[PDB]
């Protein structure tokens, strides 16, 4: 982010009427997978070239695969497999995708796999940590994760209170752990979803357990690492804690006025937590960045 | 034959201790001694699904 960018656009010919982006993900090589109106695209960012994804027949919301990038064909085949689907949707009915190679062709997935499951789908994911394809699966209040593969094929982890949606972050070194987060709550799984914990918070060294929806705090971003997590409450907060096994401790960071409705934080490197924000220039159109 | 269960700040056992150790691979192991003897014996890997502490 040094220097100044202008704002991606759509070029336009391949009119795709309104242009959010639901979910985008970085596939190997030089493209990146765009969700947009419900409609998979692929862009490369050394060229300006865009390309619609022919598989994808009914809307999806959400694209979802692993990366690994040790020097190898095999982290490259890990990385080809991909998901797409509409998060949210009736557990029957909704029609997931998957992808062999890369992004470039979607095939529909067989619903014989899964008539055992009735209720909203949160997800689904590859969890190539465990060896295993997990479907986040939320059939009332409470959120489950099954797991179709043999071993455990069909069983449930242990359910986890799942009111509104949540957003799945997968921490890049498929060591099993996971991040589901939306506005009201954070939780993490140091498991690869068996177990869904909350979050503790350290005060004056005494940790107790951690509701977002409970303090008022609403959470405007989180930074993910491979070992670590942070995130900036909305009320000029950022709490930043050591996410591991025997469970995630949190502590809130020295106050400073960090939120402008357009910062967001990720992690630089380890240790290391950065501040971005867009700053608009009216003459030049192109953006500037304060960083901190 | 013996039921044992990881003690933390729960007294009560727990069945997310036992499946925090089982999914990293770890069970106990029961260590006899004596003046002239030494034997080892591992409780076996289970999943948690049911089981709420080891035996
Ligand atoms: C799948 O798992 C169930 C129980 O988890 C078992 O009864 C069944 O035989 C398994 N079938 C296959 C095809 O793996
Ligand atoms: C195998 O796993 C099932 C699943 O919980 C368990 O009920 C059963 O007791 C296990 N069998 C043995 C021999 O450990």
């Amino acid at each position: 982010f040094e220097s100044s960018l202008l704002p991606l656009t759509v070029p336009k010919s391949l009119a795709v009427g309104v242009p959010s982006i639901t979910s985008a993900h970085f596939v190997s090589g030089s493209l990146v997978l765009f969700v947009i109106s419900g409609k998979g695209y692929s862009y490369d960012y050394y060229e300006n070239t865009w390309r619609k994804l022919e598989g994808i027949s009914e809307p999806v919301s959400h694209i979802s695969g692993d990366v690994c990038c040790f020097k190898g064909s095999f982290c490259l085949e890990l990385s080809n497999n991909l998901f797409a689907y509409l998060r949210g949707g009736q557990i029957p009915g909704t029609n997931i995708y998957f992808s062999d190679n890369g992004g470039f062709s979607f095939q529909l997935m067989n619903t014989d796999k899964l008539s055992h499951l009735t209720g909203t789908l949160g997800g689904i994911f590859h969890l190539h940590s465990m060896s295993q394809v997990g479907v986040l699966m939320v059939e009332n209040n409470l959120g489950t994760f099954h797991y179709m593969e043999y071993p455990l094929n069909h069983s449930m982890g242990i359910a986890f209170s799942y009111k509104n949606l949540l957003e799945v972050i997968m921490k890049p070194y498929q060591r099993g752990f996971m991040v589901l987060w939306n506005q009201k709550s954070i939780l993490v799984s140091s498991n690869s979803g068996q177990i869904v914990e909350h979050v503790r918070l350290i005060d004056q060294k005494i940790f107790t357990d951690l509701d977002v929806e409970h303090a008022n705090i609403n959470i405007y971003s989180v930074a993910s690492n491979a070992y670590e997590l942070a995130f900036l409450v909305a009320e000029d907060h950022l709490y930043y804690g050591s996410q591991s096994y025997m469970g995630t401790y949190v502590i809130k960071l020295p106050h400073q006025p960090l939120w402008s409705t357009h910062t967001s934080i990720y992690f630089e490197d380890i240790g290391i937590l950065q501040v971005l924000t867009p700053v608009a220039d009216p003459h030049f159109a192109a953006y500037d960045f304060d960083k901190c | 034959k013996v039921r044992c269960f990881f003690r933390n700040e729960n007294q009560s056992p727990s069945k997310e201790i036992l499946g925090l150790f089982t999914s990293g691979g770890l069970a106990p192991n029961m260590i006899i001694t004596n003046s002239t003897f030494y034997g080892g014996y591992y409780f076996k890997l289970t999943p948690f699904s049911n089981r709420l502490e080891w035996l």
